[PDB]
């Protein structure tokens, strides 16, 4: 036993009260109950898109470790620049 | 006898509370697990800096927040006070995201 | 220069105002002479709702003009 | 030729709150030079 | 009558007949294809430009272009085109 | 000794020499490799070929012999991947895909 | 002898030498004029001065000694002419502007 | 080892010239670093094209001037250009 | 009848036409104003930079290639007119 404990169904790691918190910060008052799966998928799509190119870069630089710069570049390419992590 | 507040009034306090603080809103370890989960499929056997994950989070949250706000405006346009998936799917298309 | 501000309640009031006075200032004067809060008022003339940031000279209002004021509540 | 009466009937019917700009930021046009 | 200009029109036309050997093409559409080629060429080039400077190399190589594609073309087209280019090189290597 | 084009040696249709020169005079780097312009021209060729036939079909469907913008527009807005690629381009004289919301249709 | 900083000869604070190095090594053009790095550095300095100044008042109005991100956020988002320039940037540890819609309030 | 560059010191100096008595946290320094690192490119890249069109080969002030007139919205442009104009015509007088 | 500040040149039936090609069915009475302002705004935001380019090039006439560039600026590319 070394590694590769492939986990499944971590998307359920996003508790409902968590999402409640976000929505509150957004400024919404009353909330339906179906959303708790809408966001669970939306967020996943969003993640996938980034992580792909994130990997792609490192791969090109041929390491096995995903630095932060990588993520910064990715988030920039898609027109979502992010300050505060060593641009 | 026991005091119970008007329905929906707790929230009006929740908002004015959260719209002030700045820290995160999702506990890390599950989030990190989720990321490591998705990462396998592209090139398994990976390895991350810490701050990288922090970053990924930072962006995810800022995204979702901005999304909810516009979802809200949509919901008002139809004279409701709740929200519904049919609302999200509207903005997520007008933006051109799921276009 | 004098203006006439006709209200929905059959009252048409006179103000002291200059062409350089803004509609926010005119509404302030409405407040000071009637207690009607400026956030509740909407003045109409020349087929348009008066904008607070602009002055009377900007709308090209002449003397003896008769303006219309509606009580529009925002908030509450 | 101006439908003031029609727009006032619309003001009576619609009758909803409206949102707009609040503050004058001329300081960004001003003291910025003295900055 | 001087100061020659340039285009891709010739090549558009040539590769056309290789597909629909009976078809014509207006002028406007010709210009459009021209512009389009110009756009894409620049996009891919500018991308690889940064890709180097990040790793602080100094020369653009094929390997550069390879990934740079994977960052622009969505999904399928990428997998096809990379196959294509890979092939087209291999031949040129042996076939000087 | 006798010469011959590069593209020949590549078996292609796009002018290598022009691509290479263009790379140089564009500041895109300091030094340009060798294989690259080949690889690049290849991709350009592939893409052009793709769009072309996709237009040619639709153009034939409406009984014509020479392609017209109105065709290209129809050609791109009907393959999502191509559509995605040009998500924001505006082709002149391009019209619009025909489409009508259901609700506006009569009751039956 | 007794050299002098180009910044001095300009009367500024930004490392004009450093800048002028960057332009040459950025493949931005073939050859760099002399006056440019000056002009550039001046613009940069002016900008950063403007923003910092605003943030300062921002944090003092909260009665604190130092400057932290939350200030910077509350600083930019309140000045539109800036705000446009930063339409697509995201400041970590940034929170949002306090805001609530008008409808969701109680009747009075 | 392996020195890195930055803009910290200059930021701090400028800070002292407006609120001469106010600190600055660490992260809120890294931010203001990245910010400059951004605007720099966002101008220089544009100027590069702007030259390349008219087929020059050198970058001068004049284009930087124009290039600014494009990015900065409105009144900020009005000020920054005056600033540049001034803070150069002095320097050229006294090398 | 000649006094016509060109903004009025946008005739209501014209607007109706575009509205159709969009795919709208009914139309309120007011939009014929919103459009007249929106178009205006959009226009300056482009003619300005077009002008700017011409200026920097010392020229005195607005070449198409300029308008093209300015359009690529806002994020609205445009094929066909050259470029």
């Amino acid at each position: 036993k070394r590694h590769r404990k492939v986990l499944r169904d971590n998307i359920q790691g996003i508790t409902k009260p968590a999402i409640r918190r976000l929505a509150r910060r957004g400024g919404v008052k009353r909330i339906s109950g179906l959303i708790y799966e809408e966001t669970r998928g939306v967020l996943k799509v969003f993640l996938e898109n980034v992580i792909r190119d994130a990997v792609t870069y490192t791969e090109h630089a041929k390491r096995k470790t995903v630095t932060a710069m990588d993520v910064v570049y990715a988030l920039k390419r898609q027109g979502r620049t992010l300050y505060g992590f060593g641009g | 006898k026991p005091h119970r507040y008007r329905p929906g009034t707790v929230a009006l306090r929740e908002i004015r509370r959260y719209q002030k603080s700045t820290e995160l809103l999702i506990r890390k370890l599950p989030f990190q697990r989720l990321v490591r989960e998705i990462a396998q499929d592209f090139k398994t056997d990976l390895r991350f800096q810490s701050s990288a994950v922090m970053a990924l989070q930072e962006a995810s949250e800022a995204y979702l927040v901005g999304l909810f706000e516009d979802t809200n405006l949509c919901a008002i346009h139809a004279k409701r006070v709740t929200i519904m998936p049919k609302d999200i799917q509207l903005a997520r298309r007008i933006r051109g995201e799921r276009a | 220069m004098q203006i006439f501000v006709k209200t929905l309640t059959g009252k048409t009031i006179t103000l002291e105002v200059e062409p350089s006075d803004t509609i926010e200032n005119v509404k302030a004067k409405i407040q000071d002479k009637e207690g009607i809060p400026p956030d509740q008022q909407r003045l109409i003339f020349a087929g348009k709702q008066l904008e607070d940031g602009r002055t009377l000279s900007d709308y090209n209002i002449q003397k003896e003009s008769t303006l219309h004021l509606v009580l529009r509540l925002r908030g509450c | 030729p101006w439908s003031e009466e029609r727009v006032v009937r619309k003001v009576l019917y619609l009758s909803l709150k409206e949102f707009k700009n609040s503050q004058k930021r001329q300081h960004a046009e001003g003291i910025a030079g003295s900055l | 009558r001087k100061t020659r200009k340039e285009s891709y029109a010739i090549y558009v036309y040539k590769v056309l007949k290789q597909v629909h050997p009976d078809t014509g093409i207006s002028s406007k559409a010709m210009s459009i294809m021209n512009s389009f080629v110009n756009d894409v060429f620049e996009r891919i080039a500018g991308e690889a430009s940064r890709l180097a400077h990040y790793n602080k190399r100094s020369t653009i190589t094929s390997r550069e272009i390879q990934t740079a594609v994977r960052l622009l073309l969505p999904g399928e087209l990428a997998k096809h085109a990379v196959s294509e280019g890979t092939k087209a090189v291999t031949k040129y290597t042996s076939a000087k | 000794a006798k010469a011959k084009t590069r593209s020949s040696r590549a078996g292609l249709q796009f002018p290598v020499g022009r691509v290479h020169r263009l790379l140089r005079k564009g500041n895109y780097a300091e030094r340009v490799g060798a294989g690259a312009p080949v690889y690049l021209a290849a991709v350009l060729e592939y893409l052009t070929a793709e769009i072309l036939e996709l237009a040619g079909n639709a153009a034939r469907d409406n009984k014509k012999t020479r392609i017209i913008p109105r065709h290209l527009q129809l050609a791109v807005r009907n393959d999502e991947e191509l559509n995605k690629l040009l998500g924001r381009v505006t082709i002149a004289q391009g019209g619009v895909l025909p489409n009508i919301q259901s609700v506006l249709l009569p009751k039956c």
